[PDB]
């Protein structure tokens, strides 16, 4: 896992290391993971197109290591070349199902809902980080406690719940929406921020504490 | 039932798929759906193969189970010892059934115990018993001379030791084995038949090499071990076991072998010219010993088979082969084995 | 039956009651989709449920 | 191997208990004595193998495993008991035993080389420790029996 | 065994009416179509893990087990009948070894 | 060789029109197997004297006729059980062998490697070893994503 | 080599202490103690880069004056211009990091621009660099497919490549480009068997070379073409080799002829009742495959063929013998065996 910051106006190499790791002395460790020459943060843009795939410079991103990969050798190996491919590859790659997004939003606790789809040409369509999140928690969610044919006790109640909108049955659903969501152990904690009534219709919003 | 090999299976799923749409053809490497498909269709060919396997081993055990011809499991290794007394014995003195016997080399730690129990004679000096290797399998196939010790208290014994080879120590039949006995079974169902009789007498585990010889007005059977020595307990045994395929009309009798010898000579020119010193003669000697003494009495010596057994061996290293003494083949008599005697092997 | 989800848009919303086929763990893989009635206009509560 | 009553009647209150060993109470009772006067001859025959005649008995293996399997099995199934279902063999496995063949020689570890002492007194020779480590435990790859390990 | 039950709920188990081109149900359906014709072979091969009906490579491989050799040219049908009779062949007997002139007539 | 001894099979096995739809082969010998093959040509090797374990997929190769039906085809094998072979003993022996490998010479052995396979698949004498090739197909693309990692690793 | 903070930081401090009867004082927060500390990362930061330029040298260093090229994984970059509806009147901005997204949906390739540009008052047209955002060969991009901006604008019309990516580039291990290397210094090698085989094979349509050594002559021939070499190739190949051949020694190319052998074979098997018409035909099939597959020079040894048929199946055969072959045939060096009529026999 990593930390995500910024090159700032005449900030050394050295201050950033002492900044978030204590001592000073690891920044000699710490450039490798950037790949970076040695000019190691550089002021000017027109000196970072010197070549600029080995440099950073005034409002360019940095990687920060937590202590523990650090020393790793796998992880400055990868964190040096794959870059913003970093973030991807933490959080994962699969398929997109979420074909008709406009319609599985039409009939959730219903079943055949979604669908492979096609972006690019000639392969399926797939989805990654943020998204990747996006997708399987909004399946997830949307699937009855014991119908995956296998590594049954996953998903929710959510099909159960419906009753006769009084607050008690909101708080309900509030924690199994809760429940839900910090079942997988990506997400730190969710919470709630609204919840609404319109007659025969919930409505609500949660928060949710993704890890770095 | 067929095989299905995984491009095949791969292009029909392929060709399928792509009916109806035109908005999946790319099949880089690259590309997950072709990774997929590549699995599927790996585990479907995998899937073949396994099932073509185990219907072969469930028409083998269909075969076991009909006719009651269970497979040969692991057959014990056993041959003889000599005891050697200090002096000549002065008492009617006894050996009991499952007396230990070890060999002090390290490199053979294996036992062997005693099944039958034997008196010596007073005033004798020498015995041979039978000794039989608890394990089984290659490990009962020691050299000449490795049983050195009684392992016990031996106060009138000085050493043991083994004039001959173990080779009755033999693993777990194959699968052609057993086919070709089950196809002399199969032939062996009709009695008064010499290939009755071959079934017959080969029934007996121990038994290895087995041969028949008829004539006008008698039957006389020749059989004996991987070793090459007949037992008057395997005699006995089958006679008792033989009654069932036994001619009626016409008497038989099971006895009769001798070791026939000869000396073979071959002359091997290495393609190396390098590295054509004794240490490989030793290794060729003793394949053409291992080959020479594996023929039956059924068997007969062929230069021609000979000289493949031998060119095991890659033909890169081994270039030519030929024999200064032996220039035709060798017909042995129906109670005569052939077997190698002493073998001289020399590069020119 | 011949109606799935596309039909149980379009029967339930003329006012016609159906089942649905849920495929797993609710109890009989079935559960009914509405309480809709024959009259025409849907939009007062206490003539539609 | 004990049971007892327990109470003290100050406190108003009483139990029982009981205590056994994961057995080592069949080896450690065992105790491999030793006969003086009995000489077990015979008329005008005689063995032609020692320490015959007399209680001696000699195990000879080229590895722990050999002899152990020799030592055990000598002793175990004749130590009967009135279990309605068998003995202490199908209750122990004490089997995919091994140790360093390839550097131990051939043994010649005599039955009575500890006077009246125990099995286990004469299983701790065996063994050769620390370089073998013997114990008694559960068996895992066959739940509900114990192992000799 | 059949691949369109015993799967994830949410994915579409029959084609948009909707729009011409559904890659997903193509997909579902190549799939479905291999795995049946797999299972169709599976049960097709219960006549070869038989004898009585076992045909092309699987009868040579019982004759062949049985010592019986084919012959050339020679049919499944007639081969079988031959094993059967040489399986309990009739021979040792004055009578049974002229009766067995028929084979080599 | 420096450590154990081999069997003699391997060690005797290892001296020595078709086309697929999907694969073409090139016959590069990796740079590690051409100074290991040496080694295994000159006697400085040990060896055994005894042979176990029937069921390796050498003896499965030496079995069937492969060698008088497809010369060509026994010959990729014995290049495919080259690289194989020398692969395995850097790891467990002698790692001053390694940066001598890379990630195209492990490639192409797949190619070959399919290459052989569909030919394979042709005659169903074979499945033998059909079945044992397959498994080492997933094997080495393990090791091709790893070998430039593992290479900075040591 | 390299020495870390610590030590250079202790002997200034000693050093200080030493020479200055002044200072006394290096708590944390003394201007000199943090001057030192100063001087001493700086003098670390370039211990550290004179480190990275030895690696660099003993990495590639070397090898870089022998002509061949490293490859850094540098992003794939062109030129590019972009067209407005009519002549400015402002000098428009554009920021550094705008991307410009691919036209091509089938493309999912994306562009930045890592340097600001100013358009002129009155151009009607300027072109700027723009570097991909993924490196490796997958930043190449075909002609004609970079026509949309993301900061787009009214004035803005469209946007065009004319020249095609090239730029892009990939980078191997230490090894593939020292094999390289090592390809051409083993190429410099002349004057013997097999440099003049790698030099032959450097030509195309030159396979299966032999080459035949003598103190006198030195004879070439290959079956390279067909199985057949033709008068044109050998005129060719003849003046190839003439850098290769040794000084004074005389250099002769010819064809490669073929010796036909004719064998009729007896078989003998065991079980006569599994013989047919298939059992023999095989059999002729595996000896004529056998007999084709002949090295160059490879005397035909009536023991490899007795082996080689026997080794169909040992149960099988029981003997085999030859009628038409007396003993093992010894062919020239410029022959190859080839089956010209084969016949086999069952007993």
């Amino acid at each position: 896992r990593f930390k995500k910051h910024v090159v700032q106006h005449e900030e050394t190499m050295q201050a950033i290391a002492q900044r978030y790791y204590g001592d000073v002395s690891y920044w000699i460790d710490l450039v490798e993971h950037n790949n970076l020459k040695y000019p190691y943060l550089v002021e000017t843009d027109e000196e970072k197109m010197k070549d600029p795939e080995r440099l950073a410079s005034t409002g360019d991103t940095l990687i920060i290591p937590i202590e523990s990969d650090l020393t790793d050798v796998s992880a400055k190996e990868i964190n040096s070349r794959d870059k913003d491919v970093l973030v991807e590859l933490a959080l994962g790659r699969d398929l997109n199902i979420t074909a008709d997004e406009k319609y599985f939003n039409e009939h959730g606790t219903s079943d055949n809902i979604l669908a492979f789809s096609t972006n690019g040409n000639g392969d399926l369509d797939t989805v990654k980080g943020i998204d990747n999140m996006k997708q399987q928690l909004q399946a997830r969610l949307l699937t009855p406690r014991g119908s995956l044919m296998l590594h049954p006790n996953y998903g929710s109640d959510l099909h159960n719940l419906f009753g006769l909108n009084i607050p008690e049955q909101a708080t309900l659903i509030e924690m199994e929406v809760l429940r839900t969501l910090t079942s997988d152990n990506r997400v730190k904690s969710a919470n709630l921020i609204d919840w609404k009534i319109q007659g025969n219709v919930y409505s609500g919003q949660f928060s949710v504490e993704i890890k770095s | 039932m067929k095989t299905r090999k995984l491009t095949n299976i791969l292009s029909k799923l392929i060709d399928k798929t792509m009916a109806g749409t035109s908005k999946i053809t790319d099949f880089t490497p690259g590309s997950a759906s072709r990774s997929l498909l590549e699995a599927v269709s790996l585990e479907i060919e995998q899937f073949y193969i396994l099932t073509k396997e185990n219907i072969d081993w469930g028409i083998q055990e269909g075969i076991i189970e009909a006719f009651d011809f269970q497979k040969r499991q692991s057959k014990r290794a056993y041959g003889d010892v000599t005891i050697q007394f200090y002096q000549p014995l002065d008492m009617r003195m006894y050996i009991p059934a499952g007396t230990t016997f070890t060999s002090t080399r390290q490199e053979y730690p294996q036992q062997f115990e005693t099944l039958v129990d034997y008196y010596a004679e007073p005033d004798s000096t020498e015995i041979v018993v039978e000794v039989y290797c608890k394990e089984t399998g290659v490990a009962g196939n020691v050299p000449e001379g490795t049983i050195n010790t009684i392992a016990s208290g031996s106060s009138l014994i000085r050493s043991v030791n083994n004039e001959y080879s173990f080779n009755t120590g033999t693993k777990e039949e194959s699968q052609e084995d057993f086919k070709r006995r089950f196809h002399s079974f199969v032939e062996s169902r009709g009695r008064a038949t010499n290939k009755s009789v071959r079934y017959g007498a080969l029934q007996i585990p121990d038994v290895e090499g087995v041969y028949v010889y008829e004539e006008t007005g008698h039957i006389t059977v020749f059989a004996h071990d991987r070793n090459g020595n007949l037992s008057d307990t395997l005699k006995e045994d089958i006679i008792d076991a033989l009654q069932d395929y036994r001619p009626s009309g016409i008497m038989l009798d099971v006895t009769g072998v001798e070791k026939e010898e000869v000396n073979v000579s071959a002359t091997v020119t290495i393609s190396n010219k390098s590295r054509i010193g004794d240490t490989l003669q030793k290794h060729i000697e003793s394949v053409i010993r291992s080959y020479l003494n594996n023929l039956k009495t059924s068997d007969d010596l062929i230069i021609t088979d000979l000289i493949q057994a031998i060119m095991n061996i890659d033909d890169v290293l081994i270039y030519d082969v030929s024999f200064d003494n032996l220039d035709e083949n060798i017909i042995v008599p129906p109670q005569g084995i052939i077997r190698a005697g002493e073998i001289k092997v020399e590069l020119k | 039956q011949i109606y799935e989800s596309i039909d149980l848009d379009e029967l339930n919303e003329n006012g016609i009651i159906s089942i649905e086929f849920v495929r797993n763990r609710t109890n009989t893989f079935f559960r009914i989709v509405d309480d809709v009635t024959t009259f025409n206009d849907k939009s007062d509560p206490v003539k539609a449920e | 191997s004990q049971v007892s009553k327990v109470g003290s009647y100050g406190n108003d209150q009483t139990q029982f208990r009981i205590t056994g060993q994961s057995f080592v109470k069949p080896f450690m009772k065992f105790g491999l004595g030793v006969i003086q006067e009995v000489q077990a001859v015979l008329p005008e025959v005689g063995w032609l193998i020692d320490g015959d005649g007399d209680n001696e008995v000699k195990f000879t293996g080229s590895s722990a495993h050999e002899v152990m399997t020799g030592i055990i099995r000598r002793f175990i199934p004749y130590m009967k008991y009135n279990y309605t279902e068998n003995t202490i063999d199908n209750y122990l496995d004490y089997d995919d035993l091994s140790s360093w063949d390839e550097f131990e020689k051939l043994t010649e570890v005599s039955a009575f080389t500890n006077f009246d002492g125990s099995l286990k007194q004469l299983m701790d020779m065996v063994t050769a420790r620390p370089f073998n480590e013997l114990f008694f435990k559960n068996s895992e790859k066959t739940p509900g029996k114990a192992q000799l390990v | 065994a059949n691949f369109l039950k015993n799967l994830h709920p949410l994915l579409r188990r029959d084609r948009n009416k909707k729009d011409n081109q559904d890659p997903n149900f193509a997909l579902i359906d190549a799939l479905n179509e291999e795995m049946n014709q797999v299972e169709k072979d599976a049960i097709e091969s219960k006549l070869q893990s038989s004898l009585k009906t076992s045909t092309s490579e699987y009868l040579d491989k019982f004759g062949d087990w049985f010592g019986v050799y084919r012959k050339t040219d020679e049919k499944d049908d007639v081969y079988r009948a031959r094993i059967i009779k040489y399986l309990l062949l009739k021979r040792g007997t004055n009578n049974a070894i002229i009766d067995a002139i028929k084979d080599y007539l | 060789n420096n450590f154990i001894p081999q069997p003699q099979g391997l060690l005797r096995f290892l001296n020595t029109s078709f086309v697929s739809k999907f694969y073409t082969p090139q016959l590069q010998l990796s740079e590690l197997a051409k100074k290991v093959l040496t080694n295994i040509k000159t006697d400085d090797i040990p060896v055994l004297e005894r042979e176990f374990n029937d069921n390796t997929i050498i003896h499965k190769a030496n079995d069937t006729l492969l060698k008088v039906q497809a010369p060509r085809m026994y010959m990729i094998l014995q290049s495919i059980v080259l690289e194989a072979y020398a692969i395995v003993n850097c790891f467990v022996e002698n790692p001053s062998s390694l940066k001598y490998l890379t990630e195209e010479d492990v490639s192409i052995t797949r190619e070959n490697l399919n290459y052989v396979a569909d030919y394979l698949g042709n005659y169903d004498d074979y499945n033998s070893v059909v079945l044992d090739l397959r498994d080492l197909d997933l094997c080495f693309s393990a090791i091709e994503l790893q070998l430039p990692l593992i290479k900075k690793e040591a």
